[PDB]
């Protein structure tokens, strides 16, 4: 019953490590092709908000700092296409959901034919 | 690099058994044949990296 | 004769707190360590005291009526309740009886608390102490495995929004991680009970009010209607997100079986696969069926019979359950296999080999997969070709009876009884085509008079 608890220290790792951002997406391409390696990157990672302590201060100072700490990388069309691919879902696409698109789509055809 | 193709779209080589060539000329062979099951499994729950 | 009067101190307790706060405490007090009868008589005797008293609102998110000295008298009494519980059905095999009773006695309080509770953010534990329960490689000596996969079943039949089902089936997969899938087949179809997944659809007497009461009784009524259209649009979005989650969570923990093949879980793998199938994403209904023919191929290298005969079922009963919108290697799978099922002796088998309880409605319920031996499976998946899923081919009509024919030589009784029944309604269908040789006077009284 140990690993019950040590994988779980991995499983929640895996979610503050996964991607969820353009910004952070078109990062992981160009270390994937040959673009920038971990060295560049280290070098990139010393910004304009880096050395801010962020454990000891209060919740009201850093919720006004972290939505104005967000500094605009240059993004591609091809790290969009993979974050779209990342978040799509399930149940976003079934047959029920198929069908019902036609069954507007008829609806608009017939509309159109009122006229 | 040890594969040795450029900026070209890998839709070529999707018909084909190996990716590309090499410096010295030799077939970089496609490394697994991998199952049905292992490929849904990472449609649904997707690995770590990807 | 102690227990007496200890039956009736805790009798006192019981209608102290029914009918307070220091009394509950003074309850978990009594259950602590080394007197056994003090340990059992009461931990069964909390369990109405907390099916009467627990308020279903999520109690601890942190006047003349407290009413929070009251709830961190429940909650912090709770923990120890339950952590209790932990302790007492911990114990392995290996242990006294007096302690083994104590932890078959614990996992009914358990079971009996989960009913009524588990709304409250005290649920993960009982979870926890029920799911390690049902998830052992060895069931022949807990007479409480069968009733605490029915509660979960019906856990899983009344959750509508889907919370309480992600709740359970993400301590199942860590469950599931840790040991290498050494499931029961039943705790399989308590998966199959997931209703979240599918579809399937005066003037006179009044009590006088002031203008006061009467106006803050229309701002109740707007507020409700609020909470009324608020809720609808939150569970709404609820369920897609735990429609999303759960079957990311259902398909992995049915598609690692599928690498492991356990010789008895992949019936019920399948009975997932193609109820829980057609609310996936529809683009993976095209990499399920390339799964299914993977799976017919690993059996053509060469127990790997009912495999493909489950494949086949299953693959028809997919594309037969797309009920709202608009197959050559199956029915090429039959006319392939048809040799290999009537040469083994294994064609009837009750199958009741590690499934302890069948599970909810198997009256209405119809296992369309798995319905009893491999006799109904080839009645299904023939069934399943010249009844559904179109497939019409007079040719392979004329291919299928001349093989039933040369298995007729190798059949028991009943399975030859109802392959003839089959043959019957082929010539229903395409009107060209105790004894031993009994009613093939009738279908050779078919051939003769007819070509």
């Amino acid at each position: 019953s140990e690993e019950e608890k040590n994988q779980t220290k991995k499983e929640k790792h895996s979610r503050d490590i996964d991607i969820a951002t353009v910004e952070a997406m078109t990062l992981a391409h160009q270390l994937a092709l040959g673009q920038k390696n971990k060295h560049d990157l280290v070098d990139e990672g010393f910004n304009r908000y880096t050395f801010r302590d962020t454990e000891n201060l209060p919740d009201w100072f850093l919720e006004d700092e972290k939505e104005h700490s967000k500094i605009n990388k240059p993004i591609t069309k091809e790290a969009a296409m993979a974050i779209k691919e990342k978040i799509k879902a399930m149940n976003a696409r079934p047959i029920k959901k198929v069908a019902e698109a036609k069954a507007r789509k008829r609806m608009r055809a017939v509309a159109r034919l009122e006229k | 690099t040890q594969n040795t193709i450029g900026n070209i779209p890998l839709s070529a080589y999707d018909e084909m058994p190996h990716i590309g060539y090499d410096i010295n000329g030799k077939r970089i062979m496609r490394p697994a044949k991998g199952s049905a099951l292992d490929q849904l499994l990472d449609s649904i729950e997707l690995p770590e990296g990807w | 004769e102690k227990i007496l009067q200890l039956k009736e101190d805790i009798a006192d307790l019981v209608t102290k707190v029914m009918e307070n706060t220091a009394a509950l405490g003074r309850l978990c007090k009594m259950v602590e360590s080394k007197n056994p009868n003090t340990c059992k008589f009461s931990m069964l005797a909390l369990v109405p005291v907390f099916k009467s008293i627990i308020p279903g609102y999520r109690i601890r998110p942190l006047e003349v009526s407290k009413l929070r000295n009251f709830e961190q008298a429940l909650v912090y009494n709770y923990k120890n309740y339950v952590g209790r519980l932990q302790s007492l059905s911990k114990t392995p095999s290996n242990a006294a009886p007096i302690q083994v009773s104590l932890g078959i006695l614990a996992t009914q309080a358990a079971k009996e608390l989960i009913s009524t509770a588990s709304h409250f953010n005290f649920r993960t534990d009982i979870f926890t102490l029920l799911l390690r329960r049902i998830c052992k490689p060895r069931i022949s000596t807990d007479p409480t495995s069968i009733q605490i996969i029915q509660t979960f079943e019906t856990l899983l039949n009344e959750d509508e929004e889907g919370s309480i089902s992600f709740e359970i089936l993400r301590i199942f997969n860590k469950i599931l991680k840790t040991r290498n899938f050494n499931i029961e087949e039943s705790v399989l179809n308590m998966l199959l009970s997931l209703d979240v997944l599918h579809d399937y659809d005066k003037k006179k007497d009044r009590v006088h009010l002031s203008k006061k009461q009467r106006k803050a009784r229309k701002e109740m009524q707007q507020i409700e209607e609020e909470m009324r259209n608020a809720e609808q649009a939150v569970s709404a979005e609820e369920r897609e997100r735990n429609q999303s989650e759960i079957l990311k969570i259902v398909f992995t923990i049915y598609l690692n079986i599928l690498k492991n093949n356990a010789k008895t879980l992949i019936g019920s793998v399948l009975e997932g696969l193609t109820k829980f199938g057609n609310m996936a994403n529809f683009d993976l209904l095209g990499d399920f069926l390339e799964v299914m023919k993977e799976l017919i191929s690993d059996t053509e290298f060469d127990a790997e019979v009912r495999k493909a005969l489950l494949c086949i079922v299953s693959a028809f009963s997919l594309i037969s359950n797309t009920q709202y919108m608009k197959l050559s290697k199956f029915v090429d799978g039959l006319y392939a296999l048809l040799p290999y099922i009537c040469l083994d002796a294994d064609i009837e088998l009750s199958y009741r080999s590690l499934r302890l309880a069948d599970p909810l409605n198997n009256e209405i319920i119809k296992p369309s997969v798995n319905v009893s031996t491999k006799a109904e499976l080839l009645l299904k998946a023939l069934d399943h070709v010249f009844f559904r899923s179109k497939s019409g081919t007079k040719e392979r009509a004329t291919a299928f009876t001349k093989r039933l024919y040369m298995c007729i030589s190798h059949t028991p009784e009943k399975t030859s009884i109802a392959i003839l029944k089959f043959i019957d309604k082929l010539m229903n269908r395409y009107p060209e085509i105790a004894a031993t040789l009994w009613d093939n006077a009738l279908l050779e009284k078919h051939y003769c008079p007819v070509v």
